[PDB]
């Protein structure tokens, strides 16, 4: 049963990360990204007001808002920190979408994010050491 | 409005940038 397999894998990964170990390189990247997001959001709220509700998201304007914010973010450059900002932005978009009962946007926001990573961030990422470098730099924080 | 976006991008860029610099 894949369901059970995925469960065992998720659980074991969580337990390994709690000790500074990792189930796989993908797992360590995930754990690093989650932690960097928490830290980034913490440092964001202590300086500003929630990145979540500010923009008025609607199914019809969501994409455009995502694109405007995201293009200005990497207009003059890409770096790990901005990527974390990006991930955290997408995350707040989804949280806001669910709060406002536009649950269907979450899978779209998800797609728009992977697409933007695959197309516009991957090049820089490969060129700068891949995600393993990201893990060295933001791992276990 | 739309001015909210410029402002959000800016706050995200500085926050990230500071975050990047503090890991070097």
């Amino acid at each position: 049963s894949q369901s059970n397999r995925e469960l065992v894998v998720d659980f074991l990964s969580y337990k390994l990360s709690q000790k500074g170990y990792s189930w796989s390189q993908m797992a360590a990247v995930k754990q690093a990204l989650r932690e960097a997001g928490d830290e980034f959001e913490l440092r964001y709220r202590r300086a500003f007001s929630d990145l979540t509700s500010q923009l008025h998201i609607t199914p019809g304007t969501a994409y455009q808002s995502f694109e405007q914010v995201v293009n200005e973010l990497f207009r003059d450059g890409v770096n790990w920190g901005r990527i974390v900002a990006f991930f955290s932005f997408g995350g707040a978009l989804c949280v806001e979408s669910v709060d406002k009962e536009m649950q269907v946007l979450v899978s779209r926001i998800a797609a728009w994010m992977a697409t933007y990573l695959n197309d516009h961030l991957e090049p820089w990422i490969q060129e700068n050491g891949g995600w393993d470098t990201f893990v060295e730099l933001y791992g276990n924080n | 409005g739309s001015g909210t976006m410029e402002n959000l991008s800016r706050r995200l860029k500085v926050t990230g940038d500071l975050f990047d610099i503090m890991s070097g």
